[PDB]
């Protein structure tokens, strides 16, 4: 045998007639924290409907399985300060709003992760723009914590033996790649009410657990007679996941990248009166 | 070393894929989306003591 | 080697593809998993669980507070309205923001029933009865407890029991609704009338307060993941 | 009748007559830590009797003007009993804890109380970006108070009660584990939370496992009476406590 | 076993020889409403004929199972005009004719849907036209009714989290998706006699039951020191189709892309006389 | 999990095509083309009573 | 990998071509189907309706 | 020919990727195998290896060799430190250049308990007992035998046999800590104290010296490969 | 049967009490060479703890198993001296520290080789820059010991009729390719203390079995107008390794690419004084 | 001639993979990652006489 061969829907409605009886399932105590179990059958007079709904679409799996965008930066192939030809950005998630949202909805994750990096070039203005260059290369190169860091585009640590990077081509199509879990703990946290120091000192909250290291790009070899900026975005994309302890959709806006602060809002909007439906 | 499963489709309306992986990692494998087990009563009934619905809630 | 033609969508990036793709770590040991408490496998579980309801958005509320509380008073005149509200869980301001609301502005379909509570946080000493009325789609929404009776209703009588709920069936002439309503996939109103009237002894406050709980049954369900519009930014946080 | 209730921990007991069910948690109870998932080698200590038992912290009056009170774990239990010196003699803990909350009324009172524990309930400061210390959301057994009113003052977390200082709409707290308080039917409020973390031992006094909140939903009222004020009294014993690590106190 | 093993040509003509009886199958009464069933062998002396000729050309499948143009739009890479630099095409079947008297021959269709995007780009003339620029990328969003929608090219909304969408760079095949049944209804209406309002007012017709969403198109990051534009053409193309009540084919031009309103015309072209047969 | 089935060709003059499918959904399966089942009978005899085509149509 | 060698024809866009692609709504549950009167399979069918001829097209 | 579509990823080239490749000898004939002594098939067995700590960096060290040795004296206040240090295998100067922190230094993670071996280099007529003491994370380091000999410690009496080993059990609150230590997970602190004091006889030294092995235990592991910072260039080598 | 079916967790620690006994596990003598194995359930008491970790990543092949420049070289398509326009290399590992740090932990290896090439031109800055060239090819020559050397880029010897040639055009993928185990003894040597005469004299150290070939690269035919330089590095991959003796590490700057040669450097960095700990 | 093994995964939480050969030459074959035995008694125990943990080391 060179095979090896490996749907839930929601419940029905039954039908329910006239009642009177000391049975009383519309009544109930909230105070017990219980919330009602109670059906439209129990409470009026019902046909019998065979459902078909699933809620395969309502999973966690695939409510976060769906590539966004966590970052964008530029960088130049030319030019005369040394820091704005290449980036260097700490990873993070909570750099851009939706997504941190959506991840913000549990407490703690633990998921595969698959990285794809989209990039494009175009050739700033000026007054002289005619040349002539041929196909541009990229890298990307991953640097855990505590390895060295490179300071300039043409620096000795582009060599990576043990980093792992990639080459990419413009023309082709965007790179991908896979990570594993790689979180020290059981689980990731996007919420930690704590201090880094044992007496109750130094840094405070999400900040203090962030320590997946950083990501490097620069033109391999680029450098043209006139200048040309590059754009390079990354999506994640989780897989496998698993959920624990929801928690409340944020409703104020946020201001931090590293912090809880927000500033005050509203509950919801507001209508004339209690009464108007209109 | 090819699976064969099922794949999503209508109500009452070949309805089979395969699936080989190339890979010596799990974690290249493809998303596990077919799963449709759920629970809600560690969220729902969170007390000690059973409570049906029908007898009243308190007494 | 072997002949092969590429068919178009070759070389695309499509946010919601299923690919296998190589690691980067091979051979990297992962923690060993514990099984931490309260796993969650299903949204719609969260959904299924009661929130507070801002009923009272009197566009004069000084304090947030108030938005939870509906009042009521002694000497009603008879066969009053308490409350009015339309039944757009996703769209009208007083569902837009509950734990339910916040979960189906993900989707854009919805289908299935929902719970109502409602719970009674007088005096011990104080009595009533209230008439709480569901009213399919129509023309005119109910003016009158008169009209409101004719449609899905409960005499809710208060005692010992502190809490009474109101299952809005669901009757619609399509299989699903869109989350963001209009005239044609209109769900109705729902509204609360005095039957009998507040009475109170000697000794005791003169108004009251009510509080009510939404939730989803257990044959509700959503479709077609969507970006929320609650949430937006203007310039990359720092 | 199911409207009684008693518990019985190490030497101390607390019975109720007027009471609702007991929430657990997410439907786990506490439990020793299991031989497959630990981390640590050295034998863990057991304090079994002198640790597990109720603990009862200082008492709050409920006004008409009240707007809510929170209390952080365990840097409330911090110095109570030989629970505090077990939490300063070693690096790592771990335990549950039954929360226990009495408020009673006569029949003619009328309020509603919302009773919840929210785990890693990180908060932020009052002027966005300006740090704080700690000592603006823990400072041992005391209570800290909700404002109504927007927080003006940079030392102090910000304290909008309609928020919760979480960035969160204050209704959506049911999905923690709660309870509520109606004067009408109830009098007290009882939780066992199991431990919840992303690994199996952490130290007491950098993380807190979780916050508790008490916030009144429908203000306190009265008339004609000589009592002023409710007063609320909270208790807590921890459950299944063990702990390991043992270096100089503090 | 590793393999599962998964034509109906028209009538035969039959031998008839001269016939004198009672029956007579050449009169009948189409008063009642029924197309008479008669065979030339019927009527006349015929010879036996074994056909081979098959109907499999004419299923619906087939008919409507070819891809075909239902919007084009143009948008710029770098102009003064913000909304000039990306499209917003709310998603209709009713734009182009052929397509439109194509399905509008059935009531009702139920089918999935295979989209392919055609994407072409030309530089601007103008008075100086010497540039150097890398391949150009584009995005494609779908945004399901009440998403958020954007209002310039570098918007936030681009990020998307749950929206799916499509990156593809110029010199490639062109891009292709499928999508599934998505209709509230069991089935598509092509038309609606009916209002929106429940007292009969409001919008009338088609236009009231669609709610199909937006889609959205730019350039990712290009912007060229001259401008330049591109043009996307969208194709659709049914898949695992089904249809009810067929209804005959229009005959008036169409004049708008949302109402029937239409122009008398005649029923057909005349000729000399009723004998005129040259 | 492959699907063997005959190819279109002529009426008297190795007629396989093997299929396999990729993805989970059934919604990016090919056009199934190759049903060719059809019943006018709904739209040309859709009288209550059967009437034959020798018999008279009325009396 | 594997070795192979591209066509004629790849990268091509044919209109009437039976290719599988994927889906951008994955695990989307369709309405359930309803047999609606009066199903067509066939546009022959159609064809083998009576229709009025206009004969009489006289010019005037 | 058999149609394809191509997915993201292609035309890249992944570092740590593992794909079959051409080979351009063709039938080359490789020269025959032979067991040379000493086969290494994991790095741990190296790092399981004992290799003297430079203890004494007293930033006043004239000759490097004195690094390796603990001075030690005759007529000791009662209950002196010998010597304190951090545990921070991979990060602190004490262990920065050992044979296993060279090991370390090229991963990330790293997990396990640790052995660390004195042996006494004195008189074969001196005589004395030292207590070592390990104390876990904390907020204070030990600064007297009192407090030291709370945590985990062994005293050691000096005799025929010369040496004697310190286990370093691991305790932690993850399963991981990181080469780059920080204040999260910090591993603790190790100090040695006199217990009795050095007596000698007449005729002998008065100072002595002692020295400290470090290791790695058969539960010890480490993770994600990454590149070592202590080696770098600025030009091309010739 | 057309199908062949083809993990060593860490150790676990044991429960252990109090004792009292004449073993002690804990002193023992370093003067034997031999490293003590106990555990600390010998010196303390333990819990049972099933730990599950593994040491998968830390073998041989995995450490060696990934990608790592060792080399890079420019050459010109057009230019007046004729040495310019073509590279020439000397195959050898000790060009770069990072890889030749890690191959110098043993002493003997023996593996296959996976060499990757990564290839981008730049047009070199001039006052006039308006050119057209289609894309361009470049050739990468091996020539093993004793064979014919070019002397110029037109030279006949890039006709190879023997030698392996890779013939890459710009815009695809990067050259890859394998190489056996081609020494002439049982296993590559890192290091060599001996001399290459019988009577100790003449050349020292591991240059003396260097002789693995040269390699060489130029543009086919690409003449542009006006100067292109281009670029190309080299990475080596190990496959199936195996190593024998291990060393330590190597402590002192590398100063030289064929020798030992160093610079004394200090053992370790100073601290305040012996009880620092802060 | 395809070879089924499994892939590296967690400790307890179809971890198949095939692979074949498509080269005459085993030096084109991919690394083989997947061996993990290992003894350190070469370097930690060179010993002759093999020497108890329990027992003095010497005498
Ligand atoms: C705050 N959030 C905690 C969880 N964490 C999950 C997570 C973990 C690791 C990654 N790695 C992305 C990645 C970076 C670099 C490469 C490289 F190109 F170097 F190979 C590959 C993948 C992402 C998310 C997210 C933050
Ligand atoms: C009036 N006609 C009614 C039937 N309707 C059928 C139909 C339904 C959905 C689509 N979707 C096309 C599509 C849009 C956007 C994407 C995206 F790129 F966002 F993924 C993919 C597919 C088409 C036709 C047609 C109108
Ligand atoms: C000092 N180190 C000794 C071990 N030696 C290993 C080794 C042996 C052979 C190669 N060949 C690389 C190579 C060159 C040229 C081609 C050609 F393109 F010509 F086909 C292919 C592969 C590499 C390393 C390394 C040095
Ligand atoms: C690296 C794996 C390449 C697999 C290539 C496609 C499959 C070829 C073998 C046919 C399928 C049989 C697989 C099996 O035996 O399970
Ligand atoms: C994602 C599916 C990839 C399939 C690759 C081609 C088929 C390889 C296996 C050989 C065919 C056998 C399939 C089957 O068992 O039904
Ligand atoms: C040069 C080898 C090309 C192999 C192509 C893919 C495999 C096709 C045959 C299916 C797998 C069976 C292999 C086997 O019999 O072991």
């Amino acid at each position: 045998g060179d095979v090896e061969e490996a749907v839930v829907h929601v419940a029905d409605t039954m039908r329910s007639g006239p009642s009177n009886s000391a049975s009383v399932p519309a009544l109930t105590a909230v105070e017990t924290g219980h919330t009602s179990q109670v059906t439209p059958s129990d409470t009026m007079q019902t046909r019998h409907v065979k459902n078909y709904h699933s809620r395969s679409e309502s999973t966690v799996e695939n409510f976060l399985g769906r590539s966004a965008c966590v970052y964008m930066e530029e960088y130049k192939t030319t030019d005369n300060d040394v820091n704005k030809k290449f980036v260097a950005w700490p990873i993070n998630t909570k750099q851009m709003v939706q997504m941190r949202r959506k991840l913000e909805m549990f407490t703690y994750l633990r998921f595969d992760m698959e990285v794809t990096f989209v990039i494009t070039s175009r050739q700033d203005p000026g007054t002289t723009l005619a040349q002539d260059m041929p196909v541009l290369t990229h890298q990307i190169m991953y640097v855990p914590p505590g390895g060295p860091i490179p300071a300039k585009v043409d620096d000795y640590a582009w060599q990576t033996s043990t980093n792992p990077s990639i080459f990419w081509t413009e023309g082709n199509a965007p790179a991908r790649m896979s990570i594993p879990f790689i979180s020290i703990g059981n689980a990731y946290s996007n919420f930690y009410d704590g201090w880094s120091n044992f007496d109750q000192r130094g840094s405070y909250g999400y900040n203090t657990l962030n320590n997946l290291g950083h990501i490097y790009v620069r033109h391999v070899s680029g450098s043209s007679p006139h200048p040309i900026t590059s754009t390079i975005r990354v999506y994640f994309k989780p897989k496998h996941t698993r959920a624990w302890v929801p928690r409340p959709p944020r409703l104020c806006q946020y201001k931090k990248a590293f912090s809880v602060d927000f500033t005050p809002t509203p509950i919801t909007d507001t209508r004339k009166d209690i009464n108007t439906v209109t | 070393g090819a699976q064969v499963s099922t794949q999503k489709t209508g109500a009452h309306e070949i309805i089979h894929y395969t699936n080989i992986n190339y890979y010596k990692d799990a974690a290249s494998n493809s998303a596990n989306r077919q799963d449709f087990t759920q629970d809600p009563s560690k969220f729902t009934e969170p007390v000690k003591d059973v409570m049906i619905k029908s007898l009243p809630a308190l007494n | 080697g072997l002949p092969t033609m590429n068919t178009p969508g070759s070389t695309q990036f499509l946010t919601s593809d299923d690919f296998q793709s190589p690691c980067a770590l091979p051979q990297f040991d992962v923690t060993p998993s514990m099984n931490i408490p309260g796993e969650v496998k299903n949204l719609m579980e969260i959904a299924e669980v009661d929130s507070v309801v801002p009923v009272n958005n009197v566009q004069d509320t000084t304090d947030q507070m108030e938005m939870f509380r509906i009042p009521v008073t002694i000497n009603a005149p008879l066969q009053q309205q308490v409350f009015g509200l339309r039944l757009q869980p996703g769209l009208d301001s007083v569902f837009k923001h509950t734990l339910l609301g916040e979960i189906l502005n993900y989707y854009a379909h919805w289908s299935g029933s929902m719970k109502l509570t409602f719970v009674f946080c007088g005096s011990a000493m104080a009595t009533g009865k209230f008439l709480i009325a569901y009213s399919p789609p129509g023309a005119n929404p109910p003016k009158t407890r008169k009209d409101a009776m004719l449609g899905t209703h409960i005499i809710w009588d208060i005692g010992l029991q502190s809490s009474c709920v109101l299952c809005v069936p669901w009757i619609s002439q399509t299989h699903y609704r869109l989350v963001q309503q209009d005239e044609y996939t209109s769900a109705g109103y729902v509204t609360c009338w005095y039957q009998t009237g507040m009475i109170v002894p000697p000794g005791t406050p003169n108004s009251s307060s009510i509080m009510c709980f939404a939730s989803a049954c257990n044959d509700f369900s959503v479709r077609m993941l969507r970006d929320t519009p609650f949430i937006s930014q203007d310039n990359k946080l720092q | 009748s199911d409207r009684v209730r008693s518990i019985t921990l190490g030497n101390s007991t607390i019975t109720t007559q007027e009471c609702a069910n007991v929430v657990v948690g997410y439907g786990r109870w506490p439990t020793y830590l299991r031989d497959d998932e630990a981390t640590a080698e050295d034998q863990p200590t057991q304090p079994d009797v002198a640790t597990c038992r109720f603990y009862t912290l200082d008492s709050i009056k409920w006004e008409k003007g009240s707007v809510g009170w929170w209390w952080k774990f365990p840097e409330a239990l911090s110095d109570m009993g030989l629970f505090g010196q077990n939490m300063q003699y070693h690096y790592l803990g771990r335990a549950g804890y039954t929360i226990h909350v009495q408020c009673n009324a006569s029949k003619f009172h009328q309020g509603c109380l919302l009773v919840v524990c929210v785990p890693e309930a990180e908060m932020g400061g009052a002027v966005v970006g300006q740090a704080f210390s700690a000592t603006a959301m823990a400072n041992g057994d005391k209570a800290y108070e909700f404002t109504s009113a927007t927080q003006s003052d940079q030392t102090k977390v910000q304290t909008a009660i309609h928020n919760a200082g979480m960035g969160v709409g204050v209704g959506n707290l049911t999905i923690y584990p709660h309870q509520w308080i109606n004067l009408r039917t109830n009098n007290s409020a009882t939780i066992v939370m199991p431990y919840i973390n992303s690994v199996p031992m952490d130290n007491m006094f950098r993380h807190y496992n979780f916050t508790l909140m008490v916030i009144p939903f429908v203000k306190l009222d009265y008339a004609d009476t000589a009592s002023t004020y409710v007063p609320i009294t909270v208790t807590v014993a921890p459950m299944c406590a063990e702990y390991n690590g043992l270096r100089l106190a503090q």
